């Protein structure tokens, strides 16, 4: 129920180096 | 991984790591979708043809890990099984059919900023993501390449899912709708692939929906690492997800 | 192999 949500990204609301890459690629 | 690069710290809190006591060495990747189950390949605990049929009683769970040999004290948890759950209907005889197990800790293990579960899919999500050409995440502590030799860290590599026309083309091997295949085109450019020792490892999915992060597939077989024209067959988690509720239902 | 040791207890 709070799965998918990394404690150290998406918790303080960080991105990553790629985690754009598949964003982009859900056209 | 082959191509890979060496990932953020804290980038995957729900990477496992199978780990086989004695010998002491990496055995599988893994994955962690409750405080105290863990999905995994089945052909990581299951496969006579190599004569492997590991017991419960003889493996341990190393969790929350970005060093392979390192026991990365402070932070990573050792956690051991106590039951183990491979799929009925596994094809370890023909081309690894369902090739899906949940492994049950004896204890429950506590996150952190370095182990977190991961989301399960859904029939909506896996209809709007698993489409050809969105890219997905493969990480594990396998080899660099199909023949350096090991990783000092954990790899990770963006991979695209390919259609399905194209991985039948691909092999020789019978390719059933409990599987996708993952991968670049030769002219495409760029490369990448699980191998040896990412076996287990979680192939993920960030939604766009609700930014919560998914795993679509389990890294299942392959035919070499990484080689032009052949890609990567991925156990096709959502329609096993039957099977996985009805594992942690009873139990 | 070229793996640390890891303490007793989880063995
Ligand atoms: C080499 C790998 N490459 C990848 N892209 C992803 C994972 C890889 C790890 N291999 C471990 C799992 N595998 C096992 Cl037990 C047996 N035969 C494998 N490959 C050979 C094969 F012809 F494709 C195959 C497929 C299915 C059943 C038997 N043989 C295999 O793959």
């Amino acid at each position: 129920a709070d799965c998918g949500l990394r404690p150290l990204f998406e918790k303080k609301s960080l991105e990553d180096k790629t985690e754009r890459e598949l964003l982009e690629s859900y056209i | 991984i082959v191509e890979g690069s060496d990932a953020e710290i804290g980038m995957s809190p729900w990477q496992v790591m199978l780990f086989r006591k004695s010998p002491q060495e990496l055995l599988c990747g893994a994955s962690l979708i409750s405080d105290r189950w863990v999905l995994t390949a089945a052909h990581c605990l299951l496969y006579p043809p190599w004569d492997k049929n590991f017991t419960e009683n003889d493996l341990l769970v190393r969790i929350g890990k970005h060093s392979r040999t390192r026991y990365e004290r402070n932070i990573e948890k050792i956690s051991m099984l106590e039951k183990i759950y491979i799929h009925p209907r596994y094809n370890w005889r023909e081309n690894l059919d369902r090739d899906i197990a949940l492994m049950k800790l004896k204890k429950p293990v506590a996150f952190s900023d370095y182990i977190h579960p991961v989301c399960l899919p859904d029939r909506e999500t896996a209809a709007s993501l698993l489409q050809a050409g969105y890219k997905g995440r493969v990480t594990g502590w396998g080899n660099l390449k199909e023949t350096k030799g090991q990783p000092s860290v954990l790899q990770v590599v963006n991979l695209p899912i390919v259609e399905r026309p194209v991985c039948k083309d691909s092999t020789r091997i019978r390719i059933t709708d409990n599987m996708f295949c993952a991968g670049y085109k030769p002219d495409e450019g760029k490369r990448g692939d699980a191998c040896e020792g990412d076996s287990g490892g979680p192939f993920v999915m960030k939604s766009p929906f609700n930014n919560r992060w998914y795993q679509m597939g389990i890294v299942s077989w392959g035919e070499g690492c990484d080689r032009d024209g052949k890609y990567g067959f991925y156990t096709h988690v959502f329609r096993l997800k039957k099977w996985i509720q009805k594992v942690i239902d009873q139990f | 192999g070229d793996f640390e040791e890891i303490p007793e207890e989880y063995l």
